[PDB]
């Protein structure tokens, strides 16, 4: 009548609704058992083609084996060094596949999350200008270096003390520049398998040469480098074999093009004289000890963030900071909230700062002021 | 479903594989613990984002397929060097050394419970 | 301290080292790990050891001098 069954339908649908999503969920999970019928496949690279029909493919972890191709799978892309996957039982090739990225190549890449700008390295003018004349310059206007008729140089070497800004300075271009960046901790591609060292390097450059404009930061390399000793041990001919291997890479049978390499270390003096030779590492960036005026210029980037409260003398503390490389500076800094802190002061004064100023220098004195230049 | 399911999970052996490349032409390349490499052309039981290369998966021992994602791994070195049964040792069984038990307390205990101290006066904690 | 040479050496070690010294304070802000120190001669150090961004507040641990005996008792 005028009611009928309109109210009573509330409640239809109210049941209905919940009843009507658990059966979504029942497609969901017939997906899953259309996957468990799908087994895995061995990965080989082609080596020879012998006939239309017959192939010479290494599986990636055991023997040789000659074996079919699928129909439909086209015969042009099978090409020798082509990864093709095979068939787990009548091994016969039915995918040709890209060239794999080892994990540690791609863990490699995607790192950097600091996002540091050129305008937190102070006193580091000079040295910038001269290393974005081999990272950037090169990958942005190569029209200008064929004119005088000279190839850009390749490497960069960034020595000098311990605690000057070298690894900052790296992760300046890693945060700018619109190009690969591979950045390795220089130690972490040694590994004891017998050959797992070495393979890591040919990844690098081959990751590298697929990727055009790409940047392999190196970092402390007095662990992979070294001066290949003679009457070494026996653990130790094998990491000499990986150096041999990112060094002709760098400067062999095959000109590496577009991919410039950044190396930093504290010690250049342990290189092999072969990784230090011109046309390898090229220019030798020296990043030093901050001057004078580059001492001021450090403190207020790491100064700035502070909820100082008076004339805070940036003048008074470079003076009596004569040695303070980069950290020590900011030590300076962090050092002086401490004092602060103790008092129960949210209030930082010039005084704490001088406080924290012989606090750091005395601190200092335990150290072995060596230069350790290269040679 | 569920009770075919769990017959190919209820074979609890499984094979632990390392993900080397998610490869999205959604598959997934593997290498078993015993240096064999695949080319899973599903993912299996497990979502094609929550696997990122690198990540410890198990595989079913007959035909390799993802069916779970291992926490990760540590070396049985590195676990057995965190301590579990703490030491009974309070402050005032250190003599002498009170200039410098202050000095380490408030550089590694305090700023791990006033956080709230240093960022309101921006300085990095040592 | 690291150590030039030809003619055999050790370089192993060092390596440990400067994976220590990249995983303290290196390409990341790590700010979560304390890290302590304990020696008793640090004129062996690497120089890189005894950084600012590495183990930074150096503490001087001295002898007892006269009454720092009587508590230690
Ligand atoms: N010009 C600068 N401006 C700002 N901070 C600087 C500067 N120079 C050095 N530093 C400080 O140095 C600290 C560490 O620098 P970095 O690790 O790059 O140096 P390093 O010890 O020479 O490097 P590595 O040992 O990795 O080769 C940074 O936290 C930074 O605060
Ligand atoms: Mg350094
Ligand atoms: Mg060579």
């Amino acid at each position: 009548k005028l009611l009928e069954h309109k109210e009573i339908d509330g409640r239809l649908k109210e049941l209905r609704e919940q009843l009507k999503e658990l059966t979504k969920q029942y497609e969901k999970s017939e997906n899953d058992l259309k996957a468990l019928q799908s087994v895995g496949q061995i990965v080989g690279e082609v080596l020879k083609q012998l006939t239309e029909e017959k192939f010479i493919v290494k599986a990636t972890n055991g023997p040789r084996y000659v074996v079919g191709c699928r129909r439909q799978l086209d015969k042009s892309k099978l090409k020798p060094g082509t990864r093709v996957a095979l068939d787990m039982t009548t091994l016969t090739i039915m995918r040709y596949l890209p060239r794999e990225v080892d994990p540690l190549v791609y863990n490699m890449s995607h790192e950097d999350p600091g996002n540091v700008s050129y305008s937190e390295i102070g006193g580091l003018s000079e040295q910038i200008r001269e290393l974005r004349e081999v990272i950037e310059l090169p990958l942005t206007n190569p029209e200008l270096f064929q004119r005088v008729g000279i190839i850009p140089p390749k490497g960069c070497l960034l020595y000098g003390p311990p605690g000057t800004g070298k690894t900052l300075l790296a992760r300046a271009v890693a945060s700018q520049l619109d190009c690969n960046f591979l950045k390795v901790v220089s130690s972490s591609i040694v590994d004891k398998y017998i050959g797992e060292s070495a393979r890591l390097i040919r990844e690098m450059f081959n990751y590298a040469r697929d990727h055009q404009p790409c940047i392999i930061f190196m970092d402390e390399i007095d662990a992979i480098g070294g001066r290949r000793f003679s009457e070494g041990t026996s653990a130790d001919r094998e990491i000499q074999r990986t150096l041999m291997e990112l060094l002709n890479q760098m400067d062999g049978f095959d000109t590496l093009h577009r991919v410039k390499m950044i190396m930093a270390t504290n010690r250049p003096d342990t290189l092999d004289p072969a990784l230090l030779r011109p046309g390898r590492l090229d220019r030798k960036i020296h990043i030093d000890l901050p001057n004078e005026q580059a001492r001021l210029d450090i403190l207020k980037i790491h100064a700035g963030p502070i909820t100082k409260h008076g004339e805070i003398d940036y003048e008074a503390i470079v003076k009596l900071s004569d040695g303070f490389n980069g950290a020590d500076l900011r030590n300076v800094c962090t050092e002086a909230g401490m004092f602060a802190i103790r008092a129960d002061h949210d209030f930082v004064v010039q005084e704490d700062f001088m406080k924290a100023v012989r606090k750091v220098a005395d601190s200092k004195k335990l150290e072995s002021k060596l230069d350790y230049k290269p040679v | 479903e569920n009770s075919e399911k769990i017959k190919v999970n209820k074979t609890l052996p499984y094979l632990v594989s390392n993900v080397i490349e998610l490869l999205d032409v959604k598959c997934a390349v593997i290498k078993t613990s015993t240096r064999q490499t695949y080319f899973l052309p599903v993912i299996g039981l497990v979502d094609a984002e929550k696997l990122k290369p690198g990540d410890l998966v198990g595989v079913n021992k007959d035909s390799y397929l993802i069916l779970e994602t291992l926490p990760t791994e540590y070396d049985s070195r590195v676990k057995a060097m965190e301590v579990d049964e703490r030491p009974t040792e309070q402050y005032s069984d250190i003599g002498g050394l009170d200039k410098q038990i202050q000095e380490l307390v408030e550089a590694i205990v305090l700023p791990m419970n006033h956080k709230e101290k240093f960022e309101n006066l921006g300085i990095q904690p040592p | 301290k690291r150590f030039d040479s030809e003619k055999a050496g050790d370089r192993e070690v060092q390596r440990t080292m400067l994976e220590l010294l990249n995983q303290l304070d290196g390409f990341q802000p790590n700010t979560q790990v304390k890290v302590i120190a304990a020696t008793n001669r640090v004129d062996i150090l690497d120089p890189a050891l005894l950084r600012s961004g590495r183990l930074d507040r150096k503490i001087e641990f001295p002898m007892p001098n006269e009454e720092a005996r009587a508590r230690i008792m």
